This record gives C-alpha cells, structure tokens and sequence, in this order.
C-alpha cells in the first residue's frame, strides 16, 4: 500500500510492544521539567543549606539529562538492532538506503514528539507536586503555587530535540553502515580461562568485602592511604563484578547443574539455558547497571541515615538547647526570655584544655588514630560542674559515646590514664563507655569526649594551667527551656541576636543539617528512580529480545507434553533468577560499602537501610513481573 | 466464584486502592490540607467502597451464575434477561446461534422427509 | 486389547471414513500407504493431537476421546510416548538430562531415575554418550536418544511417526534392532508409519489405509525376513 | 461501543467520582481545608481515571466487540481466546453451543446415511 | 544458458545450470557454503570469477545498482520469514509492487494466481504472527515470485520448518517450479530437504568434483545416494 499507511502500522506495533519505553520516556520529559521549573522557580530561595538550592537542582538537571540520554541512546540502539531484519529486507525490495530512513525517521518523530508533548504537560502537572515533596523533605513552610514558565518549555524542548538530532545521526550512520547481507557453539564446556576467570570475580569481591570490614579499624593513618584503599577496594568491587558476571556465574550455575547429577525439573531447564551462556554475553550493561545501583542505594541509605540522626547529631554537637559564647549575651538573651514568662535555666560549666597520655589504655597499636594519644587537647570537666556519677580522688570517666568515637578510639576498661600539664604530670584511672554528653564540640573535637576528674585535683590545679592549650571560653554557658513548644518561641528571639553567626543553637544545627542531607536525599531518590526505571526498561527490553532467541526451545517443549501453565512456573523461576542476581549483588555491595562507613554519618543504620533496599525491591520487581507477561505472550503464540 | 469475581475486578480494586495512595501521598506532603481528617475519610470511604463492592457483585454476577444452565439437561432453563449492554450483546448472540441450531434441524427433517 | 477404535472417521478434508482398529500387548505393527492418503493424520487422531468428530477410541480400556483439556495432559504424559522423526532435542541439554525430561513431572526419587536410564542406555548403546551435548553427536545418536526418551516411562502406546526419516540404511537397521530388541524385552507395544517396507519388515501385523477404509490384515506368520520383505513389497506394488 | 461501555460502567465511574465529589463539598464547608489544594489534589486523581479509563476501554471491550462476528452472518471463523473468568465462562457456554450443534448434526447425518 | 558459472570468494568453479533447474549445493562448516551462495547471489561478495545470468556481464560498479537488476529480475527465500508483522499477508505479497506505481488492479490477479497455484488464498486477510511458520514460509516464497524472475535463491529455507513443513513446502516449491520455469539456487545443510531438488552438487573445500542427477530413481533412493558421497566426504 502507501507508505504513509505503513508508517502509521508501524507505529501502532511500537506502540504496543515498547510500552515501556514510552512511559520511561514521559516521565523522563516530566521529571526534567519539573526539576527545570523547581530551578527558576522564586520559592526554591527559601531553603537554607551549606549548599545552594539552585546550584544543587542544576547538577542534578544536568545529572538527570546523561542518565537519561544514555538511556534514550542505548534504548534506541538496540530497537534498530532488532529491526535491522525489516531494514535488509527494505533494501531487497528496491529502495534506497534515503527512502528507507525516511520511514524509520516518519515513524520515530511521530512517536518520540507525541511523547515529549504528553510529557511536558504531564511534568507541568507535576511540578507542584515535587515542590511540595522537596519542601516536605526539607521541612520548610511556604506557599506552593501552580505556574507555567516559558523558560522551563524551552529548555526542555532544546535540550530533547538535540538528543533526538543524536539518534537521528546514531540511526542514519547504522542504515549506511549496514549492507545487503544483513538478514541472514554457543554451548561448550568450561575452559581454563573460564576457570581463572571465575575464581578470580569471587576473590576479588570477597577481598574488597574484607578491605571494607576493615578500612578504617586502624590499619590505614594518613589520609593518603585512605584514599589509596578507597580507589582500591571500588576497583576491585568493579573489576569483581564484571568478572562474576563474565565467568563466574557459569561456573556457579555449572556446579550446582553437575551437583543435581542429570535429574533436571522443567524448572531447571529454563533458568539454567540462560544464566550460563546469556549472562555473560551482557557482561558490561549488567555490570553498569549493577554498580550504578548500588551506588544510589548506598548514597541514600547514607543520607537517610543522617536525616535520621541529625536530630540526635545536632543534640551531639550541643549540651543544651542553646550555645552562648560570651557571657554579654548571655545577659541580653536572659533578660529576652525573662520578660516572654518563660522560664529557663543558664549552666555555667567551665572546662579545661590540657594534653595526657592516653595510649598508656589504647588497646593495641596507637597510630590507629590521626595524630598523637601522649599529647592531644582532652576536655577536662570539674566533678561538681555536672551532676552524674561522683568520681573519687585517683580515678577518671570519659563521657561520650559517639559510636565514632568507639571504632577510631578501641578505649578498654581499666588501666592508668596519664595526664601532662605545663607542670607536673599525674595518673588517673578511667572506666570510659559513658552516654551523657557534657561539653559542646564547639571546644572538644566532634568525636573527642571529655574527661571527669574529682573537684579537689581541679581547684588543685587552677594555678597550674596550660596557657598553651585554651582556646577562649573556659566557662560554657548553656541554656535550656520548660516543655518543647516553646523551642520556637525562644528559636525565633534568639535569631535577631546572633547577627555575626558566631554563637551556635541546637534548632539552628538541626535545620542546617536537615536542609542539606535532605536535598541530598531529594537528588539521589530522584535520580535513583530515574535509574531505576531506565535499567528496568533496558533489562525488559533484553529479556524481550532473548524471549524471541527461546522461541524454538519452547516449540519443542510443547511438543513433547509440556503444557502452557507447566512452562510458565518455569519461566517465572527463571525470571526470578534473571531479575535476582543483579539485585542481590546489588545489595551486597550497597550493605558493605553502607557497613564500612554508617558511624561516619549517625548511630542507626539498621532500620533505614532495610527500609531502601525493601522499598528499591519493590519497585525494581515490577519490571520483573511485566517480562513475565511478556514470556507468557510469546509462549502461548509458540504453539 | 468470590474467587472469580474479584480476579475480574482486580484492575478496577488496583485502581481506587492507588488512587487512596495518591488520595493520602498528596494530603501527608502537601502541608496546607490536613492527613487527620483524609485519614478518617478515607477509612469511611473504603468502607463505603467494601459495601458496595458487594452490592454490586450480588446485582451483576447474577446473570452469568444463570450462564450455567448448559451443565445439564437443565437446558431447558431460560436466560434471565440481561440488562448491561455487554450482556445484551452475549444474549443476542447466543439467541442468534439458537435460531442457527433451530434451523438446521428444520432442514434436516426437511431432507429426511424429502428422501423418504 | 489395548486399543480398539469404533468407526473412527474425521470431517475435514474427508480423510477418514469408520476404520477399525485394535492391536495387542507387546505387538510391532506399522499402518501406511500412499502419500497424502491420510496414513500421518491417523496418528494425529489415535493420540489427542487433533481431536475427531466421528467415531470413538479407546486405550488401555480408558476412553481417548470426550474429555476436556486438563486430564488429557495427563494422559499423554502418562500412558502415551511420542517418538518425532525430526529429533525434537535441546541444545542447552546433554543427553542425560535430556532423556530424562518427560521422569521429571513424575517427581520420583533420583536413586531409581539413574537406574531406570541405566537399564535404558544399556539396552540401547547410548551409554557412552550420556554426558554429550547434541551438537556434538551424529544424527544417528540423536534419533536413539529420541526413542530412549519416550521408553524411558515404560508406557503403554507409543506413535512413531516415520523415526528412520533422516537416518541412513545402516542407522535405520541399527534403530529397528534396537526397537524390536526393546519391544520384546518390555512387552511395551508401538505403533508406526513409515514410507519405506524396510522399516516396516520388523513388525508382526501390516494394515494399510487410504481414504479412510481398511485393507487387509498381514499377519506376520513366524518366517524370516526374505519371506516378509518380499510379501511387504508385492502387496504394497499391488495396492 | 464507547457510548455501550460507559453505559455498564456507569456504577463504577459513579463510584469513582462520589470520593471526589464529596470532598469539593468538605472543602467548600471546612474552612481547615483549603479548596486550592484540594483542586488539584482532585485534578491529579481526575486525570488518572481518565487514563486508567481510557485503557481500560480496549482491554475490557476487545473479546465482547469480536463476539459479534459470531452474531453476524460472517460466523465462518474464530474469535480471541478469552483471557479472563467472565469472559472465560461465556466462551465456554459459546464452546458448548457449537459441540452441541456439531454432535446434533453429525448424528443426524449418520442417521440419513444409515436409511440409504 | 541461462546461469553459468565460469571459475567462480572461492577456488573457482564451473558450474552449468540450465533453466528451471532444481539445484542444491552440498558442503561442511569449513566448506563454505554460506559464502558460495553470497558470491553465486554476487551482490557485494565479488572479487574473481564471472556469473553470467542468461549471457549478461558482471560486475558493472556497485551493489546498490546490483539491487536494482534483483529488484525486477530476482526473488529471494529465506528461513526468518521476513515478513512485516503490521503487513497483511495480501499486502505482503503486494509489498514489492507497492514502490512502483501501478495501477493497483495488476498485483491483484498476480495474487490470485499466485494464491491460487501456491495457494494462500485461504489466510489472505489473516495476519502473520496469528498463523503457523509453515504458512509464514510458505508466503515468504510466494513474495520472492511476485518479482516473476527467472532466478531464486533461497538459503535453508527449511531451518526452522519441522518434517512436515519441509515435505510440504518443498513439494509446493517443486509443483510451482515446474508451472513456471525458474532456476531456484538454494543450499542445505540437512540432506533431507536435499532430495527434492534435481542436482545436488558436493563442495569440500570450494570446488566441483562430483554432481548427482536424479531419474528413474527419486526420493529415498536419491536420499541415500547423497548419503554415501556425504559419508564419503
Ligand atoms: C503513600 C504511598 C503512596 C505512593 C504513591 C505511588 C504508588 C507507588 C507507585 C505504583 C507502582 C505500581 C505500578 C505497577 C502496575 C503495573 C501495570 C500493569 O499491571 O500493567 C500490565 C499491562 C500489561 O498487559 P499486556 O498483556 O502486556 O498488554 C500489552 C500492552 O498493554 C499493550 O500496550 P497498550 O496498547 O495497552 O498501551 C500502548 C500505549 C498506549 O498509549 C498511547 O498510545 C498514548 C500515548 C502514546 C504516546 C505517543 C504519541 C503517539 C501519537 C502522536 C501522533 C501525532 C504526533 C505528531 C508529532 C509531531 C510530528 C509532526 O501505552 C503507553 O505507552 C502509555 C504509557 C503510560 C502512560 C502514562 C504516562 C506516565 C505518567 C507520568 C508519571 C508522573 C510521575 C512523576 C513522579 C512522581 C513522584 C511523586 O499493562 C498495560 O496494560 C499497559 C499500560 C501502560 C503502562 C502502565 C504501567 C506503567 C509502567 C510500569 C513502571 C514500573 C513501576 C515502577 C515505579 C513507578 C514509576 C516511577
Ligand atoms: C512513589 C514513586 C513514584 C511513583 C510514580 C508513579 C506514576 C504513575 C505510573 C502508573 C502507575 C499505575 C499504578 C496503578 C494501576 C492500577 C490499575 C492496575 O493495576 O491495572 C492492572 C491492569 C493489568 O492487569 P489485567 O487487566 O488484570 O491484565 C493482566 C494481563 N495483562 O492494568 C491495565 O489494564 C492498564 C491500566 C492501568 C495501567 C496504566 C495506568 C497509568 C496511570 C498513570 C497516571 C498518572 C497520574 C499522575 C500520578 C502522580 C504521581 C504519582
């Protein structure tokens, strides 16, 4: 017929068959708009971080366009690839390599524009709804209101019109490179190479796992090494993973197929005619998409980790609910509250700074920590400054748990604690593994806990103090009110006070915090849902294309008794296993990298990261389940 | 058959469950608009929804529970009228193919006799 | 008995008009006769592969015919063995596991599974190969493991739709021996089609059929082979 | 088939936009609740239904729109295999109608031939 | 002649087939039959050797005019069933007429005979993908002689067509080749779809040594003498 009408025919079967491509296509053009609208839109201001807001939605936008235009690339690649058996056929008809391209373009225009279109007004739809999400996260109040911006539409349009000029020149340099003669074992034992190959995926992963347990229990002390041992173990990880994905894997599902001995079920026949010789024919997109994964997995396991503990974090930093430097204001704050019929309580505890020798306890080797235990600035705390566990003479606590603190300094139980003054040197005894935190980290480090001697050796020593080790404030003024509702009250009077921003609030720590790991949040969730329908759709579409490479097995499967509900158990355990492996060395690299570095960021790492990979599960199996309707198409048309 | 219903309505319980889980996404993130009293609701809703849902598998199914009346000799047995048009399609087919039954019977002991 | 059909016709065409049939336990028989004539379709309606419209089968006492579509998956997979005359094999599969595809569903002990197939590749000179892959086997192998898989149940009927259809005269003689040894030492009767009065010279009863009527009924008589080949020949001259 | 699909539907949709009625009522009355939000909260779920609709529209009328070749003079082919139980039951009851009708005239015709 | 072969990339042959002649080529993995056929189809594959089609010369510049002598003089078999899904088994035959413009009421009795000689009549409106490989094949070569050329090739076309398939479509390739005269160049790798042709010729490395012709004997007797040349081999 015309070839008008065969464009329109072609582009109903598209249609049909890459739903999901267009769907991954809308919501990239509608997340991309509504990240582009939340750039320019004049309510993003209110946020307060250390990084800005409109800085942070830019990278993310142009984050957001590689990860999708890879995508796109790659997703159109392998549709003219599976294509290319009608592109030879056109050029036996009589065409030219001109007119036949034409079609493919009539056909990609007229659905990658009707998508875009549908996309723009589904992200205009939406971009009040990420507004709201973004300030939810961040936990900011403001009005969100529904505008369309002209900017926004032509960015847009430029940015996807240019990634279709890409596949329009990837598309017509794939025509001109293909000639005529286009349209027309795989099975073998296991080599040495294989062999070497296989052992060699697992040791590599197994040894950067071990580097990881122990990455920061001591053994590496310059920053140097650090960041040695860091480009490592992810080289290994990446180098393990392509290995287990080329060989190992046919050699594990080899073993456990020579273990069952030749008794295979129908089950073991599907699942086992795939994993070993069409895993490793995808070796590099398994690995990319594996390791993308998990990095995603593991940076916002890691940020919720953190929004989760920064209102701990920030009561760890603090001592109170306020932080005063000097004792001036002080007195104006106090009267501020005084006259608002509130009532507060103003502690005055001072503090000593000194150096003592505290390897003399430090289980194992001394260098495991940056710097020097004999000479290092410890808070020292009279005994009557707090109100804890009273300390006899001769004896020590150390207060402070920091989890951090723990693993850097491995403190023991008993032994003779040594402290070095500007004169002579006395020993004390410690317990240590104390919760209640007496010193803001303002003077002792963040992790660096403090000290609790007996009040007769801290009057003793007032005449005797390091002049070399104070930083300014000795005396620590801190501030706290009756209930909680009234933090507002006092937070809003107190930001009119500290104009200069050298005095430091416990509300104040926490809305920074809570601001900056949240809109971290807010990028890598996005980003990570973005991956994750992309990787979905590209692992769907190979699994569409490997159905279509099984078609005779299940012919003959058929013929020789197997019934369709039989083969479809089979299918959905080998769908399991195809949909499975990547995720579960996904996740085993996301809980290992998450395990090597939790107390670097908060104390509870448990229940956030079960909730990530639970929820990460659930929307990644959908794609499994749709390639499942999909096997069950194709098998019902196979006989 | 309760099994059979619902696998049939199952995109239709999919699609009022998702449109609860949106009804309750906007209204927690969205601060302006309470969760409290769209939590209450929601719950009166789905209760609501529960009633009915019978109510209407009682009314509908009625009609294919009478469907069955080719088990058996129970042949005999009329339709019940249908009322939605996707029924009334299926009985006029059905209808169509017993006046196709009728009248090949007539044909054939129209030859029978014919013959003799 | 274990099969008798009742006028078994079928409609469409009209291919077949009220054939009887019946045979007995532990018996070679092989139905043919001209090409398109209908001698394939037989197979097609004696097991459940095209259903009838006239006529009624039996097997093993147990009706082939009125039933729906989900006990008779069972008994095809129980009671009936198919052996193709293309080779109908995996690839991904080695003979092993391969031939013990169809003892899968019955869920049975692996203890006894390796020694049903060691009684089986024993009495059919496969054992050697049984951790080959097909690729890597003659074609010859590949038909033996073939008729091993359908013996390897021990069912009661068994169609051979022409199995020596792309084997040579050596393979062809080497297959009939091996399938007329088996036969005799499990009782287990099969039936077949063949093009060829070769293949069919091992049976003990020849029937031919065309356009859906029975001729004749050649009764093997307990001679040699000079006496069968050439009585094969000339009645299938004749007819 | 538009105009007979909504007519049976028409509960369902009914019962899909009684929620979203009601609350621009709530919202008109509750002065806790602001009928902006509420706007588009029901925007958003109006738009689903109407793509949820529109899908279903093809997946829910495909078998009964090709059941009426078996009503028309055309019944000298099949149809789409049903896909799910209601649809499944009616197929078969149509399954029936034909055996039935095969039977009749096959021992019928063996009848005829049998007097020759 | 119609096609002769002259020293024909391979060792050099030659081969002499006149017209309407059955033939099949006969080789091993190594042997290249593949390429045989790509250099005896000579679109792309030519660097020594002349085929002469009926007397015509070769190698005139390019491939892509090489595509527009088989456009109107050449059909082509292949065992993929390239056949558009969207396409209709009617239009699919109709889609090579389709480019030039007609008058749209030729192609229509061209069908009718084709469907009716071949036969497909009975699924003409039925899409590709709702009916069985052997009828998908079976169009796929109906497709190739609506070109009404003198010359087919056709690869293994029986690579994924079951014994019943094979018999069937073959017998209707034999039929409708003695209908119309037309050399159908075809390889194998099965001997059994090798024995309806009427030449077999037999390549161990790329050469002609012997040829076997059928006769008074045909079919499994022919099946057997390309056995023992195969074996031989
Ligand atoms: C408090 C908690 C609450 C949380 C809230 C959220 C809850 C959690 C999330 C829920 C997740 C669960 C979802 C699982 C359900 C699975 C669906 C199912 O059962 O389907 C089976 C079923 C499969 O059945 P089947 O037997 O295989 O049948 C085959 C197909 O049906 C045969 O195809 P077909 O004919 O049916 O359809 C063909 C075509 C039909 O469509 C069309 O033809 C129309 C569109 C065509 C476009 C092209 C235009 C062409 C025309 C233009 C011509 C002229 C233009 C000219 C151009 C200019 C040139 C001059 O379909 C499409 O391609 C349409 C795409 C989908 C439209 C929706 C658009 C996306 C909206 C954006 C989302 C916004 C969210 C932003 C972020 C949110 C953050 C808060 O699916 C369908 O029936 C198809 C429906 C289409 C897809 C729906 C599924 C979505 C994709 C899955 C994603 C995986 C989820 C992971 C996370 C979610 C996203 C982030
Ligand atoms: C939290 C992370 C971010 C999440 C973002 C999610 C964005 C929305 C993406 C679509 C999600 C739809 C989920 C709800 C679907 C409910 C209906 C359903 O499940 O129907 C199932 C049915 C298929 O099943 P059945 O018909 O039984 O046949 C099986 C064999 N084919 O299905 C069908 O027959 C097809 C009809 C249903 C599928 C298409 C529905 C598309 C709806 C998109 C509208 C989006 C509106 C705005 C969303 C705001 C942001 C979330």
């Amino acid at each position: 017929m015309n070839i008008n009408q065969l464009i329109l025919r072609n582009l109903k079967k598209n249609l049909r068959n890459y739903y999901l491509y267009v769907f991954a296509l809308i919501f990239s053009v509608a997340l991309y708009f509504a990240f582009v609208t939340l750039q320019y839109d004049p309510a993003i201001n209110e946020v307060k971080a250390s990084i800005k807001g409109a800085a942070a939605i830019k990278t993310a936008s142009i984050l957001l366009v590689a990860v999708v235009a890879i995508f796109i690339l790659y997703a159109n690649t392998i549709f003219i690839k599976r294509r290319s058996k009608e592109i030879g056929l056109f050029q036996l008809i009589g065409m030219t390599k001109h007119k036949i391209f034409r079609i493919l373009s009539a056909e990609n225009v007229m659905l990658y524009f009707g998508s875009l279109a549908i996309g723009v007004a589904a992200g205009f739809s939406i971009s009040k709804l990420v507004l709201m999400i973004l300030f939810k996260i961040v936990d900011v109040k403001a009005d969100a209101k529904l505008h369309f911006s002209e900017q926004a539409l032509v960015q847009t349009v430029i940015v996807f019109c240019g990634i279709y000029l890409l596949i329009m020149i990837m598309n017509y340099t794939f025509i001109k490179k293909q000639s005529i003669l286009s349209l027309f074992d795989k099975v073998k034992k296991i080599s040495f190479f294989q062999m070497l190959i296989g052992a060699l995926g697992i040791v590599l992963i197994l040894t950067g796992y071990y580097v990881s347990s122990e990455l920061f229990g001591g053994k590496f002390k310059t920053i140097n090494e650090l960041f040695v041992a860091m480009s490592f173990i992810l080289g290994s990880v990446i180098i393990g993973t392509f290995l287990f994905y080329k060989g190992s894997v046919t050699f594990i599902s080899n073993i456990i197929r020579k273990s069952k001995g030749g008794y295979l079920n129908i089950s073991e026949v599907l699942s086992l005619s795939s994993i070993m010789f069409r895993m490793k024919s995808n070796a590099l997109l398994l690995t990319i998409i594996t390791t993308v994964s998990a990095l995603a997995i593991g940076l916002l396991s890691l940020a919720y980790i953190s929004y989760y503990s920064s209102e701990k974090t920030a009561e760890q930093n603090v001592a109170a609910d306020f932080s005063f430097m000097n004792e001036k204001d002080a007195k104006l704050f106090e009267n501020k509250l005084r006259e608002s019929n509130i009532s507060f309580v103003k502690k005055a505890t001072p503090v000593l700074q000194a150096n003592v020798d505290i390897a003399n306890i430090m289980d194992g080797t001394p260098k495991e920590m940056q710097g020097d235990p004999g000479n290092m600035q410890l808070a020292v705390v009279s005994d009557k400054d707090v109100k804890g566990v009273d300390v006899a003479a001769g004896e020590a606590v150390f207060s402070g748990y920091t989890d951090l603190l723990q693993k850097i300094m491995v403190f023991k139980d008993s032994g003779v604690i040594k402290v070095k003054s500007k004169h002579e040197t006395q020993p004390l005894k410690y317990k240590g593994l104390r919760e209640e935190f007496l010193v803001s980290y303002t003077f002792t480090s963040g992790g660096m806990p403090a000290v609790i001697v007996d009040d007769s050796l801290f009057k003793q020593l007032d005449k005797d103090k390091d002049p070399r080790i104070q930083l300014a404030q000795s005396t620590f003024i801190g501030v706290n009110v009756k209930h909680d509702d009234q933090m507002e009250k006092a937070n809003e009077l107190f930001q009119q006070v500290n104009k200069k921003n050298e005095h430091l609030s416990r509300l104040d720590t926490s809305a920074a915090q809570k601001s900056l790991f949240g809109m971290v949040m807010f990028i890598v969730g996005f980003l990570g849902l973005t991956f994750l329908i992309t990787s979905g759709c590209i692992l769907y579409f190979k699994q569409m294309g490997e159905s279509e490479d099984e078609k005779p097995s299940y012919t003959i499967l058929r013929k020789l008794g197997f019934t369709q509900g039989d083969l479809i158990k089979g299918i959905r355990i080998k769908q399991m296993y195809n949909f499975g492996i990547p995720l579960v060395v996904g996740l085993f690299h996301s809980y290992f990298a998450v395990q090597s570095g939790w107390f670097l960021f908060g104390s509870e790492v448990w229940a956030p990261m079960i909730m990530v990979m639970v929820l990460y599960t659930a929307l990644y199996s959908i794609f499994g389940f749709l390639s499942v309707l999909y096997y069950k198409k194709v098998i019902k048309s196979s006989l | 058959m309760i099994k059979a219903f619902l696998i049939e309505r199952r995109s239709w319980i999919a699609a009022f469950l998702f449109q609860q889980a949106l009804m309750l996404f906007i209204a927690f993130v969205d601060p302006s608009i309470s969760f409290g009293n769209v939590l209450y609701m929601v719950y009166l809703c789905i209760l609501f929804f529960i009633i009915f849902l019978w109510f209407r598998y009682r009314k509908e199914t009625a009609f294919y529970k009478s469907l069955k009346t080719w088990e058996n000799n129970l042949d005999v047995t009329a339709i019940n009228e249908p009322e939605t048009p996707f029924e009334a399609m299926v009985e006029r087919s059905i209808a169509g193919q017993t006046e196709h039954l009728k009248q090949t019977a007539a044909r054939h002991r129209l030859a029978l006799e014919n013959e003799k | 008995v274990i099969l008798e059909a009742n006028k078994i016709r079928k409609s469409y065409g009209e291919v077949l008009k009220g054939i009887d049939i019946h045979i007995e336990k532990g018996e070679f028989v092989s139905i043919m006769g001209a090409s398109g004539s209908g001698k394939t379709t037989l197979l097609n309606v004696l097991s459940s592969i095209d259903q009838v419209s006239h006529g009624t089968i039996h097997i093993n006492g147990n009706d082939m015919t009125a039933m729906k579509e989900k006990q008779l998956a069972e008994f095809r997979k129980q009671h009936l063995g198919f052996i193709f005359q293309d080779y109908n094999l995996l690839d991904t599969l080695t003979v092993k596991e391969n031939i013990l595809l169809p003892l899968s569903i019955t869920k049975l002990s692996k203890k006894e599974a390796n020694r049903k197939f060691e009684e089986v590749a024993k009495e059919l000179g496969i054992y050697e190969l049984r951790d080959k892959y097909p690729n890597e086997i003659s074609g010859g192998q590949k038909q033996r493991t073939s008729a091993g898989r359908a013996f390897i149940h021990d069912p009661s009927i068994i169609f051979a739709d022409e199995p020596t259809g792309a084997l040579d005269s050596k393979s062809a003689s080497d297959l009939l021996n091996k399938l007329s040894q088996l036969n005799q030492k499990r009782n287990a009767t099969i039936i077949m089609v063949t093009h060829d009065p070769v293949a069919a010279s091992y049976c003990g009863r020849v029937i031919f059929i065309k356009d859906g009527q029975m001729y004749t009924q050649l009764n093997k008589g307990g001679q040699d082979r000079q006496t069968f080949f050439q009585d094969i020949m000339k009645t299938q001259g004749v007819l």
